């Protein structure tokens, strides 16, 4: 599940760091610098076929 | 009986041209040899009164893509009633 | 205020004319003639200090490309030159510019107690000018042995670079203190 | 609600007024639960927007 | 070519006829350190991939698609020349370039810069 | 011995013939054994920090790494 | 010991090479070659920050920091001319304690900013935290902050994560040709910009991307776009301009 | 003499009219003999007055201590084209300390012709006086004695009645400690930032404008005029075998009457402080510190102050050197965690922010020392506050770095039970209110 902050704005800011230590290689991130200005993804899926719930 | 009693005695017993190159560390002993002195040096390490490795744990192998003779079989041994360790090795090529 | 950016004004800009003086040539000449031709830029540091005296005591963008144009080199090496020292005014600033004491070789002997009556009576935020341009109030470096405690240093930018003068008054009090501004808006200069 | 974006969501959040130069945001109200400490120097005309949170941060006065 | 190694390493025929590249790889311009350097690596050219056309993952159908990144590192350029002539591939190797050490003094910021001669 | 197992006290079983049943009885008898240890080892239970600190090879404190430049470098390094 | 990177030596003339003891371990270098590249030929890879191969030679960051057995203090390596015969060696525990300490000093006032920095998985401030410094920093107040300014459409800049090394205002000074980036202010609170609103408008002006080790100036269009350990990197050459 | 060495006649003095007695432009000067057969001091050659220094046994003053003629040697016996310039620190940097603005004030045309014997002793061919930003009257005076100079021909082309030609400039800072730094020196006259370069290129060799340059201060070099005329022997023989020269000392802080005419070097800091300047405020009881030199000097107690001379060597084997001789003693009456915590605010203050110990280093001595001011912080913090000195001192660029990290290192040595006491109450304070 990804969470978000109780503003509004989501968690995630697409540091890569679950997808280069997800074991299982399940994870796939896309990012782009919104017209905002932070950093946030616009492709963030989770093949949950490959996923193996070890909380990495 | 540990590492270094057994350096000294398959220093001094073990015939010579059979261990290459021989090493010793906390890691491990280990007696390389020259792939064809194999079947003779596990039969004097098997049978010996001082050295007498009875178990074969495991038969390794490494590839190194890098020198001459690629392939690296590692053989790990046991002695139960010494409690000690000996890993042969050797260096193998792809014919 | 001490910002090393500039967020352009409409009283200072870029593209604002500005040139010495029609007088000030000589001294620029004069200046530019102590140093070998070829490092004219030995001579930023007065130039800069006759560009500030001859504003008003604060140093605009303009002046800055001035100067640099003056000793032919690129003007951001005139920047870094006005925003390393401290006797810069790169924000507006009164005629009368007052100045606090020092901080450690001052404050031993108790002068923390002045400036307080500087800044609360008859003064407004530090770095600000009065509804006209008369008195600021910054900071200043002793300049050696504090054997007076209170002591304030005003600048005459009033005059211009021909009656520019630097004094430093001792012994000062929140009545002194008075008496001497009171003297500088009237006009007549303090003894010292 | 979910029909606004979180982009456009976080825009109409008002900005905190802080009476510092620099404010340290840590994310969640807990330390623990929010994004890394991130000291912004507000001191431009507009708000200083936290690149963890989002959060914008403006000085009213010194 | 003498690849005779092809014929029992058991890998099919159609990839014992590749045109592959031996190279050392450069170091990175974004970071100072030269800790990767001295290696040489074979550079299969796999550059046949696209995009599935669901989620957007990358799709392969080569399979040397990353041997020469993950594994397969050589210490030298003799041993890729030899590793590559034995299982009988086109290598055509590549000569690394290497930074020249120049004389650099820290007292030459402060030169004569002339004299004020007449010009 | 790798871990504690010096402090701890247990006894090896060990069999006579090589049958199925002497196999079975070793089996029940290494349970009762390693129930034993469990025992020893929740009396001898002493406090102190579970990872090591020698050398860097331990995540920082999630409520570390989020307040020290450091720590975060680490976490970052090694995730 | 073949030289870091396989760097080739240029010797003027074999007569001029003066010999000098890095580790126990005699090495010939011709006139100059400050101790840094000495230690580069003998095979030992010197921490620097600061120094350059193609920009001049300043010895601010102090952490090339090296020891000679004829000097009071441990001197910079990076700009200490080689001497016939010295000492320079680095496993004394004076270096590594002076390297602690720099690191220790240029982490003080460093942003936590890691996971959102775009030069996060190749920065060399923190690969080279991880091998040459000590961990658990003692640091606890409040660290310094400075304003995002604005240059080009196509550097994007944070200077919140900027070590004061003054490597991009050498490289605009010297390579670049064009001085419009400079080192303002005095002590801790130099910003390093140009006082003015104005753009870096230079032909080779994106090179201070790659210069500056840390991510404070980063490439606007590739703004948080991929990681550096997700691409796969290939040597080609270009098409655009004839010098290839 | 040997037994004490003190006691000054009112002749033996070297700065004479210091407080503005008479008018120190021409006719003055001429009168104490100031421009006085000049013509033969400088046409006796070169290495005679190289010569005169080394034997003359000549300390350096207002600085870090070193022989003045050994420094004159190192300048270039013949020149390969570069010309020679010889820049005077008048910068008198670190407040607290004003024995250059009276010097200045009141005897101009002692360290010009200074400044001339100098320059035909290193065969210069200009002079740099390099004044304070904030010294506008005096740098106004200074130049009126020198345009005088100009007129009466001492200066110039045949300078003195002799073929040697000299120049005298005047170039004014704007007001930075570090620009007092031998090296921001010739940085900033260069014309940009005054942020010290580093040692190998020695000034010698290659520093203003890339030509051979020796930096002197304004005291060291205006005691050069009296040191010919009035020979070798007239002050050699007062101090030891290496520190002579009478230094002045400009005694302020808790002490009443702070005088300050010069004296022997080698004089004791309970007679100095007891015969000239009155006595200390409130008595010798109190003497709660004292700091020998200026404000970049580790502190000395009360415990040692006493029977230990203004010598170089013997104040750097007290660990604690004598910069530019002008004592802070400290009374009682006043906390001396507050006035470290501010001497460590000033050097936050003026540090160019170049190299990276002093950068944040400077400043986390700040904050440590807000901390701690009022008992903020731990007992253990006393330990992490020397590794922090001992990291800023010796890897750093220029000496500030040290005169940054002595204060802090010299209060944590002399003084931490005083620490100890405030880190006590306050956690006591912690403890009672709940
Ligand atoms: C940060 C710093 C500031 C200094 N400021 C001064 C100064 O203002 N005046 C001075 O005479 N020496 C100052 N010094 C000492 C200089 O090294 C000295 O002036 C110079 O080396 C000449 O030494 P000399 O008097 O023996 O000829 C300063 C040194 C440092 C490290
Ligand atoms: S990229 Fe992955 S690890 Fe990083 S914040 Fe997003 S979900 Fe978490
Ligand atoms: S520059 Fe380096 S240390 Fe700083 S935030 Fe980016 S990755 Fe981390
Ligand atoms: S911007 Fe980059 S290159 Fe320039 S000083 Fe900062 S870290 Fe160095
Ligand atoms: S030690 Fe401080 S004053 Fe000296 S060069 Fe370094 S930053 Fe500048
Ligand atoms: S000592 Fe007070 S102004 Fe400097
Ligand atoms: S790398 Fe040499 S001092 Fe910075
Ligand atoms: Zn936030």
């Amino acid at each position: 599940a990804l969470r978000r902050y109780p503003t509004g704005e989501e968690r995630c800011i697409a540091c890569k760091l679950c997808e280069a230590v997800c074991p299982a290689q399940a994870i796939t991130i896309e990012a782009e610098e919104r017209e905002d200005g932070s950093r946030r993804t616009t492709r963030y899926d989770i093949d949950m076929t490959k996923c193996i719930y070890c909380g990495f | 009986m540990d590492n270094q009693f057994i350096f000294k005695y398959s220093w001094e017993t073990l015939p010579k041209k059979w261990v290459k190159k021989m090493e010793r560390s906390e890691h491990g002993n280990r007696f390389d040899t020259n792939t064809d002195y194999l079947f003779q040096l596990l039969c004097f390490l098997k049978l010996h009164t001082y050295t007498r490795v009875q178990v074969l744990i495991d038969i390794c192998g490494v590839d190194y893509p890098s020198r001459k003779r690629r392939f690296e079989v590692v053989y790990n041994l046991l002695s139960t009633r010494y409690n000690s360790r000996i890993r042969v090795q050797t260096s193998a090529d792809e014919v | 205020t001490a910002l090393n950016y500039h967020l352009d004004s409409p009283d200072n800009k870029p593209d604002l004319p500005w040139e010495f003086s029609e007088a000030n040539q000589s001294k620029v000449k004069e200046i530019l003639s102590y140093y070998p031709s070829n490092y004219k830029q030995s001579a930023v540091i007065p130039l800069l200090d006759l560009a500030q005296q001859q504003n008003g005591g604060w140093l605009p963008v303009s002046a800055m490309n001035a100067v640099a144009k003056v000793i032919e080199v690129a003007p951001i090496r005139v920047y870094e030159v006005a925003t390393f020292y401290s006797m810069f005014n790169r924000a507006k600033v009164g005629k009368y510019h007052l100045l606090v004491c020092g901080t450690t070789p001052c404050m031993i002997r108790g002068s923390r107690d002045i400036e307080s009556a500087l800044l609360d009576h008859l003064g407004v935020k530090r770095g600000e000018v009065t509804k006209d341009g008369l008195f600021s109030v910054g900071e200043m470096e002793c300049m050696g042995c504090c054997v007076n405690a209170p002591m304030i240093t005003v600048a005459d930018y009033s005059n211009g670079s021909e009656g520019y003068t630097y004094n430093y008054f001792e012994d000062v009090t929140p009545e002194k203190v008075v008496e001497i501004v009171e003297k500088l808006r009237k006009g007549e200069k303090p003894p010292h | 609600r979910s029909k606004k974006s979180p982009m456009e969501l976080i825009s109409e959040v008002p900005p905190i007024k802080v009476d510092g130069r620099i404010v340290a945001c840590e994310g969640d109200t807990n330390p623990a639960l929010g994004h890394p400490i991130e000291f912004i120097c507000l001191d431009l005309n507009e708000p200083a927007i936290c690149k963890y949170c989002g959060l914008r941060y403006v000085q009213d006065h010194h | 070519k003498r690849g005779e190694i092809g014929k029992v390493s058991g890998i099919p025929e159609e990839h014992l006829s590749r045109k592959v590249i031996i190279y050392s790889p450069a170091r990175t311009a974004t970071q100072s350190g030269s800790g990767k350097l001295g290696k040489w690596k074979i550079n299969f050219v796999s550059t046949l991939k696209w995009e599935n056309p669901l989620m957007g993952w990358t799709s392969t159908g080569d399979p040397y698609a990353n041997v020469g990144d993950s594994a397969l590192a050589f210490d030298s350029e003799e041993a890729a020349k030899s590793f590559a002539e034995r299982h009988g591939w086109d290598y055509k190797v590549k000569k690394p370039n290497t930074p020249l050490l120049k004389v650099k003094s820290y007292s030459d910021n402060f030169k004569w810069k002339g004299n004020p001669q007449p010009e | 011995p790798y871990d504690v197992y010096d402090q701890l006290d247990f006894d090896v079983p060990v069999g006579t013939r090589g049958d199925c049943y002497d196999r079975y009885c070793i089996r029940i008898e290494e349970m009762r054994q390693s129930l034993r240890i469990i025992v020893q080892c929740l009396n001898q239970m002493p406090s102190g920090m579970i990872k090591a600190d020698d050398r860097k090879l331990c995540p920082p404190s999630r409520c570390r790494m989020k307040l020290s430049m450091e720590s975060l470098i680490h976490h970052f390094e090694l995730y | 010991r073949n030289p870091v990177g396989g760097a080739r030596v240029h010797f003027s003339n074999p007569e001029d090479a003066i010999e000098v003891f890095v580790d126990g371990y005699a090495v010939k270098v011709p006139k100059g070659f400050t101790v840094l590249q000495a230690c580069e030929v003998a095979g030992v890879d010197i921490p620097r920050f600061c120094y350059h191969s193609r920009l001049s030679i300043a010895g601010n960051c102090r952490m090339c920091l090296v020891e000679v057995e004829k000097s009071p203090k441990p001197v910079a390596s990076c700009a200490m001319p080689a001497l016939p015969g010295m000492k320079i060696k680095t496993d004394t525990p004076i270096a590594k304690k002076a390297r602690e300490g720099v690191m220790e000093f240029l982490l003080m006032n460093h942003p936590l900013d890691c996971p959102i920095c775009d030069q996060g998985g190749e920065c060399d401030l923190q690969d080279q935290s991880m091998a040459f410094g000590s961990d658990r920093g003692r640091f606890t107040e409040m660290k310094r902050s400075v304003v995002d300014k604005n240059l080009g459409p196509l550097v994007k800049t944070v200077m919140t994560r900027c070590i004061q090394c003054t490597r991009c205002v050498r490289f605009a000074s010297e390579v670049a040709g064009v001085q419009d980036l400079g080192i303002l202010g005095r002590g801790s609170g130099e910003e390093i910009g140009t006082y003015v609103e104005k753009l870096m408008t230079s032909e080779l002006s994106g090179n201070v991307i790659d210069i500056c080790p840390v991510g404070a100036l980063t490439s606007k269009p590739f703004a948080f776009k991929a990681r550096n350990w997700e691409l796969k990197a290939t040597e080609t050459i270009d098409v655009s301009d004839a010098v290839g | 003499e040997k037994t004490h060495f003190g006691g000054l006649k009112d002749e033996d003095r070297i700065f004479t009219n210091l407080y503005g007695l008479h008018d120190p432009f021409l006719k003055g000067a001429m009168k104490r003999g100031d421009w006085h057969r000049t013509k033969d001091l400088v046409l006796k050659g070169t290495d005679w007055i190289v010569n005169e220094m080394k034997k003359s046994g000549l300390r350096g003053r207002g600085g870090a201590g070193f022989p003045s003629g050994l420094k004159w040697s190192f300048m270039p016996k013949v020149s390969d084209g570069r010309p020679s310039y010889l820049v005077v620190n008048a910068d008198e940097s670190e407040p607290g300390t004003c024995k250059d603005r009276e010097i200045m004030r009141h005897d101009p045309h002692k360290l010009l012709e200074g400044c001339l014997i100098a320059g035909v002793g290193m065969r210069a061919s200009a002079a740099y006086i390099y004044i304070r930003g904030e010294y506008v009257n005096e740098r106004l005076n200074l130049e009126k004695a020198r345009r005088e100079a100009y007129a009466a021909g001492l200066l110039g082309k045949n300078a003195c009645g002799s073929g040697y030609d000299f120049e005298v400039y005047i170039h004014f800072g704007a007001g930075a400690y570090i620009c007092g730094e031998e090296t921001a020196l010739l940085e900033s006259l260069e014309g940009k930032q005054g942020k010290p370069r580093l040692k190998p290129p020695f000034p010698a060799n290659a520093g203003l404008y890339g030509c051979p340059t020796t930096v002197t201060n304004v005291e060291t070099v205006a005691v050069s005029p009296t040191i010919l005329r009035r020979g070798p022997e007239w002050f050699s023989s007062f101090g030891r075998k290496n520190n002579a020269g009478t230094k002045l000392f400009c005694i302020s802080g808790h002490v009443n009457k702070p005088c300050t005419v010069e004296e022997e070097m080698s004089i004791p800091l309970k007679e100095l402080i007891e015969r000239h300047c009155g006595g200390v405020r409130g008595g010798w009881d109190n003497l709660l510190a004292i700091i020998p030199g200026g404000s970049s000097v580790p502190l000395i107690p009360k415990n040692i102050c006493e029977d230990v001379l203004m010598d170089f060597d013997a104040l750097k084997a007290v660990q604690s050197g004598l910069g530019t001789a002008a004592v802070i003693v400290m009374d009682k009456s006043t906390d001396v965690v507050d006035a470290i915590a501010r001497l460590s605010y000033f050097y936050k203050h003026e540090s160019c922010g170049q190299c990276t110990p002093c950068r944040e280093g400077t400043g986390w001595l700040w904050m440590i020392m807000e901390r701690m001011k009022v008992g903020n912080a731990k007992l253990e913090e006393i330990d992490m506050l020397q590794e922090v000195t001992k990291q800023i001192e010796g890897h750093t660029i220029c000496a500030l770095g040290d005169a940054a990290a002595w204060p802090v290192q010299g209060l944590i040595r002399h003084f931490r039970p005083e620490l100890e006491r405030r880190i006590r109450e306050r956690a006591e304070r912690e403890l009672l209110q709940a």
